[PDB]
């Protein structure tokens, strides 16, 4: 089966060059048009360009001076390079197999003949984030219980970079009632998240949230009290 | 005793067709219905020797059909007078590529009724003032006619038979194991074309190549297919019929009304078939005379419009197609190597039949948007004499004498006579 | 944009500018967490594996918009859909048309639980303040969140998650004096025609 | 075994005649036997050759019996031996074409020398016999040039080249 | 074994006649003399079944005579050019009844010899400026011709016979007791007329009425008489022959000289015969399909001049006669109920033969005062579909297809073949 | 049983000749090669009765050749249009004898192409303005033709023979001892001439005179020679062929270029032969009907140019020769009584074939200086009825009906049929 698998660095610094590879199986690269396409988070896909061994190759004009597409017949792969990246280039990038079709009418309508392309087999995609942060550790604060016989209770994990952060309660001895929300990416370019538990209001068990941020080697245990 | 070569051919044809259409009129006048007996029945042994290309039956069917064409030329078709000078203009009010035009809508001065009166009349010419015709013009037209080939059977008379090689692999000059004798043929359609056979007959087993002299490049090579390569021809040019009967002797038409701006006249050949067929053809060629050679196909070498293009008919108009699309592939001797091929064509009214006794015009193409779907049943080829240092063989489209098309059809019939 | 439909019914999705010249429209289907996947090419042609429930509007009548119709909709059709327009009078489009999210209402009527926490004493001791609005146990996964300071709409400092498998969060960042100034702040959650509000005060 | 001479630039005609007064198929080929011109019943077919652009045949004579072969804008590179395939016969005819080129100035001075070099095909033995405007015979071989000249020879000139018992003449103006 | 329907008819004719006259030329070219043997000889019994109206022999004799007419059209008759515009005037210098004229003496401009010279020429038109002809004109004329029907015999070939019902009272579809076999007919005269048979054959016993479908009013009713009703037609119109041979290709006539002021062209039918015959006809009608009914005869219902009038010929000119005089009598069912009937006629030169391939002109009627005496041998009728409340039956003159006239003549001949 | 007179003649001819030339075209189309068997073989006794001048075979060969001539008239020959008026002048700028001219080089106005354009064109007329042709002109011309008589054999069919009198001395009505039967003749050449036979056949023994009625002076006298009198005809008139194809329907020639001032057209008869032959003829005459009489030969009595002159052809042009040189000798009854006789001739283009259906023109006499050497094989004579007081007999050249020439050739063939 035709099968494409993209790979890349995952993280690129601003001004650096993004270099991506698309490994191809089930077909030979010389025998297809290949298209790189990009799609930012929450947006529609934005293509990149198409390349063919014949030289029938074209680049998105907005990216024209920064982009290069290539085919490697010996390794059976397709490559992309994009120079001078910024945060605007953060997206999921896809390698595709691109088929060509023609709309053909009577000769009276020759001016209206045209070719179109469609992407029929896509890879799984590779994620690319461009930002400027070496590391940043989170700040952890308790969300105190105050008020059905049940109360909620939590921990705020504020201003860290990059993802992810793991939160557990009582080292793992509390997974029920537990809801750890997905992080928000703030306008500061930092992330924050919160985790909550729902418990019976009656002074038995102790509640501690354990937060770990591996990229910064940060681990914090925070006791949460009324 | 079996003696051959007798210009005596019975005919057979008719079902639902009658008159009007010229082919229908012809079959109606020169043929009687058939019977679905024919048993042929091959007899054990009885020879292995034959030679299809020295058949005078072909020359008979040919001269017959042509004489019949003149017999159609007789009543309605007009050899005169109106071609003198044409006051033509062009529909181009802004331009690229210096197109000019093949088709022109023109003004004229025309004898209508009485003595020396004229009226302003539309005229179309397929190819500014003057220009006319060169030294002959018969104009066919006619109130009730048309032109679509009709199955014509050729039969042997009384005391005569027709031997028929049913051998799938015949060298054309040669060893044939199965001879049968039919009274009448299955019915042959009169398709007038060059380079490709359209309609026609298919090969029962594999693709068969046939030549009168495989060494002599001047001799044609009838390549018969076991499978058809598609060819759809849509000429969406529009013309509105107006036949002004102004005078007793005069019968004038008027074409060139309306619009639609159709691109020339258009055609297509469908390629997948063409891929496998051409590959298999270079296969047969390399399994015959071509042992180890890269085979290349260039276009027509040049000549009259009937010779340079695939000149065929879509119902009485003479189509000419740029044929580069059919012959533009170099076939590598090493190994073999949705999109359709679209061919540029032109409709002509002024053709040159016969010898130069006269030109023939289908004057009012009626209606518009007329598509003819055809089966490419063939190739007629001539070889480009090459060298052996080139390490390649070049083949070009040849043809012209329709008798070759009949040998390509009348290949399994030889009229013979019986004696005690 | 968004289009919602009941199972078995017909959905229609509009994409791209009004046609100018002759058209070839390509439609792609992209399931959540997946690469885009196609649906249709050449306005109404389907690739292998695509059923005839999916149909595209002809590249035809001038000055009209391309539309994808899905008949007998099932929950599997829930996805983002994108078009890529080829129009003989327009430049090659290097960006796909804006996407449309198809919602298949298999389930109705669950109402969100909302909880609203004031800033912690510790955060206040860190000279910061955050109001935390937790929203959970709701379906379908569409809510909007707004914040109020007294009766006044908040124009700044609000960050709200897109809900997922639903749950969502909204955070209002304030200074300690902003927090102490007003009589109260309110979190307003708008879900399926109704709005649930909770309030918090110093 | 036929010999037909020809001037450079001027048109020439090669003949081919059959016994039958009808019009059967015929084909023309060179010494290397490459297609030049032929016919498909009532059609003129041209072959993949250098003559293709300057070769034709009058279709009128076809139905009478004979089939010609003309070559316009003749050049020395066209000199070759030709054949005709009709009635299973091979009518062979050798075409030897020559040319003349004047090296000396068109407006010669008083009492100078005339230089004339003739274009000859590879592997040929030419023989030229020139003549003056009034009365003087000039002989030579490969190249013919007159060293002593007078003002009286100002006018039209005549030079004849003979090959295989056939001769053709050239005219040049010298002032 | 007796098998029928074979388009094979031998011919017989000639005595003193040769060429010149077109009928004479035709019989001369298509017939050989006869022999006065023929024995027929009826054989005892051998059937009672027959049907005259489904005879393809009629259609054969018809198509034959017409094709022969075209074969006469070939050499002398002129399809062109001179009919353009006519500069006509009238001889009326004082007037009553607004007569205008059917005949006009006119002036013209005529290509004579050389290139583009003319001379003032007389021209007559049978029916002021212009007017010409409508979209065809063949002009017969010719130096040596004429037009009088000549007896033509139809014979059966070798191995063929012709059965002949000699039964005096035949129902036309029906019981016939006496069948004989003749080799050749007695000789049938080609009389082209409508409504009445002129010359032709008489009934041996009584008056016989014959119809293909006595109920279907659209089918013709051939009423054959045992006795002739007189009809004398005197057209004393005068024309002097002048054939100006001015040019090689041109052969022009000039008619319309002299005078005499003849009234139109005139005719008579003689009535005593017409009295008894019509009475007896209503007798036969009332003894067949008409049991108790008053029979009325109105004139022609309308149509082309050939259909409204008794269009017949007096030697190549086409006479048209007002026919009210023949059909203006109401025959009372109760009982039955020197003066002659005089009929108004007109001579025409321009007739429409064939289909519309062309008009035929007898251009120079020679001499003047030409009377043709004829025997009214017939009636061709079509019934006016009436009611039964009218207590009357109306009958109108019909006709047009001369094949009906041949069935009215070829009624006792059916070509048959013999087998062991 | 031997029954005679059957219009059935097989034909035989061909060796190296094909088409082009009209005679060649004719023999090619109407004849098959022969076989050199024919044995005839006379049988002992079997009659002495015969009569050559009542042979309908002659009338057959005649009407055949003429009909064939019309069959040649069909395709290329032009019955129209250009003969209108001629603008002619003369090459005489100083003069004696008031010669005028038989040949004239003229100017014209000619429809070329299109509608109503002309160009100045040369025209020659063999016989100043106008004059044209009288009421018909067919112009033969044609691209590939000629006119030289070709041997045509007449054969008897199946079940038929041809008796042949091999008797050297036949009275023509009479006693013939040796009858043989051949299947096919040796091959007769179609020489169209008057007065003398040119080519033709010679007598085996002595000179033979033959007449249908030796008393009736109106009957011709075919005088056959045992020896040929020479006749060399050199017409060194020159005309250069220019066929301008300006229009499709039009095909025009242009003659009358160059010069050479040839005297008319010239001829000679060689006399020594003529001396002995004429002496021997008066010998035969005096040993037959003329016992004791001085024989005088005056020239032609008068009539059409074909009758007054020895009208014959040198390849399609019609030569007319003043014949006084042949007939100007008075032969004395008492006893008998390098220089050559030179005869004045004229070439004509406009001849009158057939009846008056049309004139025939050989329009472009090609080249010039064309000499035809001929053998005078004959005399056709008519006797001038004289008296017996004159003591002399006068004989004049007669002729005209070529059938007489065939009797002069077909004299030993009578088609007959065999019965048990």
């Amino acid at each position: 089966q035709v099968h494409l698998q993209e790979s890349g660095p995952g993280l690129v610094k601003p001004s650096e060059t993004l270099s991506l590879t698309c490994n191809v199986s089930g077909t030979l690269v010389r025998d297809n048009y290949w298209s790189w396409i990009r799609q930012p988070l929450g947006k529609q896909p934005e293509w990149i360009g198409y390349v063919h061994d014949s030289g029938d190759t074209n680049y998105n004009p907005s990216l024209k001076s920064r982009v290069h597409l290539s085919l490697d017949k010996s390794k059976n792969l397709v490559s992309l390079r994009l120079t001078g990246v910024t945060a605007a280039d953060s997206a999921i990038y896809y390698c595709a197999t691109t088929k060509h079709g023609r709309r053909i009418y009577g000769v009276v309508a020759f001016k209206e003949w045209f070719t179109y392309f469609y992407m029929d087999v896509w890879g799984k995609g590779t994620s690319v984030t461009v930002s400027s942060a070496s590391t940043k550790g989170p700040s952890v604060f308790p969300l105190a219980p105050s008020s059905g016989g049940t109360a909620a209770l939590g921990c705020l994990v504020k201003d860290y970079f990059p993802e992810p952060v793991t939160v557990s309660w009582n080292s793992g001895a509390l997974t029920s009632g537990v809801h750890t929300f997905p992080a928000v990416l703030q306008s500061s370019g930092l992330y924050s998240l919160s985790s909550v538990v729902t418990v019976p209001s009656s002074g038995t068990q102790t509640y501690i949230c354990n937060v770990n941020h591996k990229p910064s080697n940060t681990k914090v245990d925070k006791r949460v009290e009324p | 005793v079996w003696k051959d070569a007798e210009t005596t051919l019975f005919c057979a044809s008719d079902a639902k067709a009658y008159e009007t259409e010229k082919h229908n009129v012809w079959a109606t006048h020169a043929c009687v219905p058939t019977d679905p007996n024919p048993q042929e029945i091959h007899l054990e042994n009885v020879t292995e020797e034959f030679n299809m290309w020295k058949n005078n039956m072909v020359e008979q069917m040919h001269t017959d059909i042509i004489s019949l064409w003149d017999q159609s030329l007789k009543p309605c078709v007009k050899l005169t007078p109106l071609c003198v000078t044409l006051q033509c203009t062009n529909v181009t009010n802004n331009i690229t590529d210096d197109m000019r035009g093949e088709l022109k809508n023109c003004s004229f001065n025309m004898t209508t009724e009485l003595r020396d009166k004229k009226q302003k009349v539309y005229s179309l010419f397929y190819r500014y003032r003057l220009i006319n015709c060169n030294t002959s013009a018969i104009t066919q037209a006619c109130p009730k006619v048309s032109f679509e080939p009709i199955p014509i059977h050729y039969c042997a008379p009384a005391g005569f038979a027709i031997l028929k090689c049913k051998d799938k692999k015949f060298n054309g000059t040669g060893p044939c194991p199965s001879v049968s004798t039919v009274q009448c043929t299955h019915g042959i359609k009169p398709v007038v074309s060059t380079q490709l056979l359209l309609n026609g007959s298919l090969a029962e087993e594999e693709v068969m190549i046939r030549s009168e002299n495989i060494t002599n490049n001047a001799k044609n090579i009838l390549v018969q297919f076991n499978t058809p390569v598609q060819i759809n021809c849509t000429r969406p040019n529009n013309n509105t019929r107006k036949s002004i009967r102004i005078g007793p002797g005069q019968a004038f038409y008027a074409t060139g009304d309306i619009i639609g701006d159709i691109r020339q006249a258009h055609c297509n050949v469908s390629k997948a078939t063409w891929n496998e067929t051409l590959g298999k053809v270079v296969k047969q060629l390399r399994k015959h005379f071509g042992n180890n050679t890269i085979i290349r196909f260039a276009n027509s070498s040049g000549g009259d419009l009937e010779v340079t293009t695939h000149s065929f008919n879509c119902g009485g108009e003479f189509f000419y197609c740029n044929t580069s699309g059919l012959f533009n592939s170099t076939w590598i001797s090493n190994t073999s190597v949705n999109d359709s091929i679209t061919l540029p064509c032109r409709i002509k009214q002024i053709i040159n039949m016969w010898q130069r006794i006269g030109q023939a015009m289908y004057a009012p193409p009626i209606q518009g948007v007329i598509r003819c779907v055809s089966n490419i049943t063939g190739l007629i080829l001539t070889r480009d004499g090459g060298s052996t240092n080139s390490t390649t063989e070049t083949f070009r489209p040849g043809g012209g004498d329709m008798r070759d098309n009949w040998r390509s059809e009348l290949y399994k019939y030889k009229v013979v006579k019986i004696e005690p | 944009t968004f289009v919602s439909v009941a199972p078995g019914q017909t959905a229609r999705i509009t994409c791209g500018e009004e046609s100018l010249g002759s058209r070839s429209v390509i439609w792609y289907q992209q399931r959540p967490g997946q690469a885009p996947s196609l649906i249709i090419y050449n306005n109404n042609d389907r690739p292998s594996g695509i059923p005839d429930r999916f149909s595209g509007s002809p590249g035809s009548t001038f000055g009209t918009t391309a539309t994808l119709t899905i008949t007998s909709v099932e929950a599997g059709d829930e996805a983002d859909y994108y078009c890529h327009i080829w129009d003989s009078r327009r430049p090659t489009n290097w960006v796909f048309g804006e996407g449309t999210t198809l919602i298949v209402l298999s389930q109705p009527k669950a109402a969100p639980s909302v909880t609203l926490f004031p800033p912690s004493s510790e955060e206040l001791q860190a000279n910061k303040a955050t109001l935390v609005c937790l929203i959970s146990d709701f379906y379908p996964g569409a809510v909007t969140v707004a914040w109020k300071a007294d009766s006044s709409p908040v124009k700044a400092g609000v960050e709200t998650t897109t809900p997922s498998k639903y749950a969502a969060s909204s955070y209002l960042s304030l200074t300690p004096e902003q927090w102490k100034s007003h009589k109260s702040y309110s979190c307003q959650v708008t879900h399926e025609g109704s709005t649930v509000e909770k309030t918090v005060a110093p | 075994k036929k010999v037909v001479l020809g001037k450079k630039g001027d048109t020439v005609e090669l003949t081919c005649t059959a016994s039958q007064k009808k019009s059967i198929q015929f084909h023309w080929k060179n010494s290397n036997q490459i297609k030049i011109l032929g016919n498909q019943g009532s059609f003129l077919t041209k072959g993949p050759s250098k003559l293709n652009d300057r070769a034709d045949s009058r279709r009128s004579l076809w139905d009478q019996g004979n089939f010609p072969l003309i070559i316009k804008n003749l050049k020395i590179e066209d000199s070759d031996t030709y054949i005709c395939e009709v009635e299973d016969q091979k009518e062979e005819v050798q075409l030897l074409v020559f040319g003349l080129t004047a090296n000396s100035d068109t407006h010669l001075l008083q009492g100078q020398s005339l230089t004339l070099t003739l274009e000859s095909p590879p592997g040929s033995s030419p023989s030229v016999q020139c003549r003056s405007p009034r009365g003087k015979n000039i002989q030579g071989g490969k190249t013919l040039s007159v060293s002593q000249l007078e003002l009286q020879d100002s006018g039209t000139w005549t030079c004849t080249v003979l090959q295989n018992q056939k001769k053709v003449e050239f005219k040049i103006d010298i002032v």
